[PDB]
This record gives C-alpha cells, structure tokens and sequence, in this order.
C-alpha cells in the first residue's frame, strides 16, 4: 500500500479534426491512442493528512518538467520549453 | 432518422441519385429517384465508405423501371421501394433474400410466381411488405396467390389496398373456390 | 401476476383444480390438472368487486372428451383451451357471448353447425379459434362450415393449417362443392 491515495490516469493527445470533410470518418484513430500518464490524488481529492502515519501531514501533488532546447533552424534565437506534468503525489511532514 | 451526411467523398454514385450514408443505421444511402435513370442503377457494395454500413438502402421511386434485375450477388440490399415504376411481372431473383423491406407502390404489378414467392417461407430478416394500388391479375392462378397473401397477412401492410385489376376490389372478399367458381 | 394469494379460499373450483385469479390479468385460470374428467365446474366468478376478477380460462384443455358445456353462458368465460380430446359436437348455447378465444387443438372437426357461426358475432366481440389436428372429415355442409371459415379469414386464426380426413390437406385448398 502507500500513503497517499494516488491513481494512474491517462491523457489522449489532443486530436486533430478534419471538419473539412463534412463525411464520417474512421473512429479507428479514435479507437487506438498513445496517450500519456500522470498521477494525482483522490485522497479527499488529495486532502487526506496521510492518516496511518499520524505525525502531522498533509498529501501534496508533485510536478516534473521536461527541458527541450534546440536552437532554431532559421538559426533564430535558441528555443527552450519546459513542458510540466503532474508526476507524483507525495506525504510531507509539516510543523504546528 | 434524419442526420445525414455526403457519400464519403467518392465518386461511386451514380449520376442522377445524389446519395448519401446514414450512420446510425449503418446504412449507405442511394436515392436514385425522380427517373434519375430508366434502368435500375448499378450498386456501389458497402466495401466503400471505410467498408462499413453493411446495409444498403435502394429509393428508386417515380422511375421507368420495368425490369428488375437484382440478383443474389446484391444481397447487401436491406430496403428497395420501386414506388410508381412501370414493373408488369416480377423475376424470382429480382427480390434478394436478404431484403428486409420492399414496397412497390402504385406499380404496374399484375402477376407472381410461386417460384418468386418461395420466400414466403421465412427469409433472413422479416420481408415487410405494402404493394398497393396496382391492378393484379384475377384466376385461379391468382387464387394461389390470394392464400398466399391471406397466410402471411401480417408481413403485408394492408388487404384492402390490393384490387383485382378488371374489378378493383379486397381480395379478402375471394375464396379460391369464388375465384375457382 | 400473482395467483391463489390474489385468489382468495372461496374456490369455485375443485380441489382437483388449481383456480387462481390474477389481477392485472382481470382473470382466473382453472389450471386444473385432470384430463378425461367431468367438465370442471368453475361456474361461479368471485368478482372480489373489481376488474381483476370478471374473466376465467381452462387449463389441462384435456378435461373431458366431450366439450364442457358452458350452459351458463356466463360472461367470465373469455378464453376457452381445449386439447388432446375427441370433441364431436359444440352446443352454441355453451359458448358464452363474452367469450373472446377458443381453440380446437387436437380434437376432431366433424360437420358443426351453422348456429355456431350466427350464434357469435364479430361485430358484438372480436372471435378468434384454434383449429388444428382436426382429423374428421369433409362434407357439403362442412364444406359450407370450411367456406365461412374462409370467409371469416380473419375469425379463423388458423384457417392455414385445418385440415381433414378427405382433403389429405388444408381445408380451405379444396372447396369444390361439386363433393361432400
Ligand atoms: C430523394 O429524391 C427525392 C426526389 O424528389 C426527394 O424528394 C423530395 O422530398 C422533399 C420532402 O417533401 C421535398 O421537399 C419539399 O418540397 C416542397 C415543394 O415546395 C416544399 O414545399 C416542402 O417544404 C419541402 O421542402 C422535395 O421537393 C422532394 N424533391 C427533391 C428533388 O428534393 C427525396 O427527399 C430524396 N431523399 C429521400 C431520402 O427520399
Ligand atoms: C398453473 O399454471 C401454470 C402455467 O399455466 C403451470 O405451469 C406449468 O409448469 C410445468 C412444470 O414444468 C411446465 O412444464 C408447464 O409448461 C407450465 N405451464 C403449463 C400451462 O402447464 C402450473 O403447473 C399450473 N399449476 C397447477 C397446479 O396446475
Ligand atoms: C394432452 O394429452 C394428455 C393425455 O395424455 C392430457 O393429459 C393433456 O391435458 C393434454 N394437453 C392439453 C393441452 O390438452
């Protein structure tokens, strides 16, 4: 078991519409997706102060970002994002 | 019934049908009518549209047909209507075992085959059923056809729109022996 | 629906018989399990002062080789079952006025009366009859009961498969009046 009452979700990548065909399409690429993971707590909706260690806690969400940089083709100014993802959720002892 | 939407942009219509596809039936669409063409327009089989929609509508309705030539090869047909069409007799091939509604309405029918009607006896689905308004035949050949109809009344739609076709009248009105004197 | 708790201990049936009235089925079925026996005299009808009871039917259809005869005529008659005998005769004065279906299943159709066809009317009530296995023969009288019947296509519910010893099939196929 674990402190915290986290639960694997996965996200669908945001899926490109073609409304320019007005005619049905294969839902097939609707059918299969990659998709990422991520974590969050339920705990209380992570509320929960992680009641089977009683030192005084309260469940936290934890985040991670992800540092691409390239510089441009163009040889633009260099390009860097830090895309963050909710990753963990995680017990901390906390002061009175 | 009615959110319709374009053919899945192909050019297998034929010319004059400006068909469809209607997916929550899973039913492609032709809607050949208004004599779009005088012969009975080719059918584009289900392999289209992604290969779905298994069933296949026919509208053909206010058109010169006189011959049917479905076959058993076109057994995707689930509907076929020939409304007001100039259709003397009926092949035993032209109705498809697997349809499940015709209606030929207000046609030229006049005849039947025992043969044609060997699916009277139960097909894939239920044959529901309203020729209507048509002058039919009227003998002891047709009296056959008259206990015909009467056994199966419930997959035909009504009785009293049939007519005898000298003398428009509800067949429920004949025994086989009337008509057989 | 429910049955025997719905029916209350006034049996009107023996207790050879399982009556029982159900109330949204406005009814009481004999359910009686004695075939060949006398007619079971389910006559009277506890009305229980409502709908759910005003309506009776017949169970092991085997009762009595001999039709029961329905004297009373009473209107809680509504659904007559009659199987695995050899009935040969029908008193219209049996058939009830508010009895709505019957059957003739297994039993021998011999030449009935025309009383019988002017003793219901569909115009008062709706009739609809079984007719099957019914092995006894034809004849011009019967032919006039088997043309009725086709007549009253609708009325004869099985009109398809009533068949007799000299038509070797449906009656209806045959209706030369030339023979009896
Ligand atoms: C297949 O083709 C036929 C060919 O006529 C289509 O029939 C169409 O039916 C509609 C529905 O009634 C008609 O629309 C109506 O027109 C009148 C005329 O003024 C108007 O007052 C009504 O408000 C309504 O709009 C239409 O005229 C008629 N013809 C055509 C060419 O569309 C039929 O709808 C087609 N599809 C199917 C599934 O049958
Ligand atoms: C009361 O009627 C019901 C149904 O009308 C009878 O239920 C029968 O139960 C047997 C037991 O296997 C089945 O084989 C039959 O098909 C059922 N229906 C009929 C119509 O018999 C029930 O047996 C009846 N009870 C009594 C005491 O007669
Ligand atoms: C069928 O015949 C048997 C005779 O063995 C009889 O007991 C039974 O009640 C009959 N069934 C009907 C529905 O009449």
């Amino acid at each position: 078991p674990f402190l915290c009452e986290s639960e694997q979700l996965l996200i669908h990548p945001k899926e490109e519409l073609s409304r320019n065909n007005s005619m049905v399409w294969i839902v097939n690429t609707k059918d299969y997706k990659q998709g990422v993971r991520i974590e969050k707590c339920l705990k209380r909706q992570l509320g929960k102060p992680c009641n089977f260690c009683d030192a005084d806690t309260e469940c936290k969400q934890l985040f991670h970002y992800r540092t691409l940089v390239a510089v441009d083709k163009v040889t633009k100014k260099p390009y860097k994002e830090q895309v963050l993802l909710p990753s963990c959720c995680k017990c901390a002892k906390i002061l009175s | 019934k009615d959110l319709l939407c374009d053919f899945e942009s192909a050019d297998d219509c034929p010319k004059d049908c400006q068909c469809a596809m209607r997916l929550l039936d899973h039913t492609v669409i032709v809607n050949c009518s208004g004599r779009g063409l005088t012969e009975f327009p080719d059918l584009p089989i289900p392999s289209q549209l992604h290969e779905d929609f298994n069933a296949l509508e026919v509208h053909v309705e206010n058109n010169r047909l006189t011959k049917l030539p479905n076959l058993t090869k076109h057994n995707e047909i689930t509907q076929l209507y020939a409304r007001n069409n100039s259709i003397q007799n009926l092949l035993p091939h032209n109705i498809p075992s697997k349809l499940r509604i015709i209606d030929l309405s207000q046609n030229l029918l006049k005849m039947i085959d025992d043969s044609t009607l060997a699916q009277i006896n139960r097909s894939s689905h239920l044959e529901t059923i309203r020729l209507s308004q048509n002058q039919w035949l009227c003998d002891c050949p047709a009296s056959s056809f008259l206990i015909f109809v009467q056994q199966n009344s419930r997959l035909i739609s009504d009785m009293s729109a049939i007519r005898c076709h000298p003398s428009g009248k509800s067949l429920d009105s004949i025994t086989v022996n009337e008509l057989c004197f």
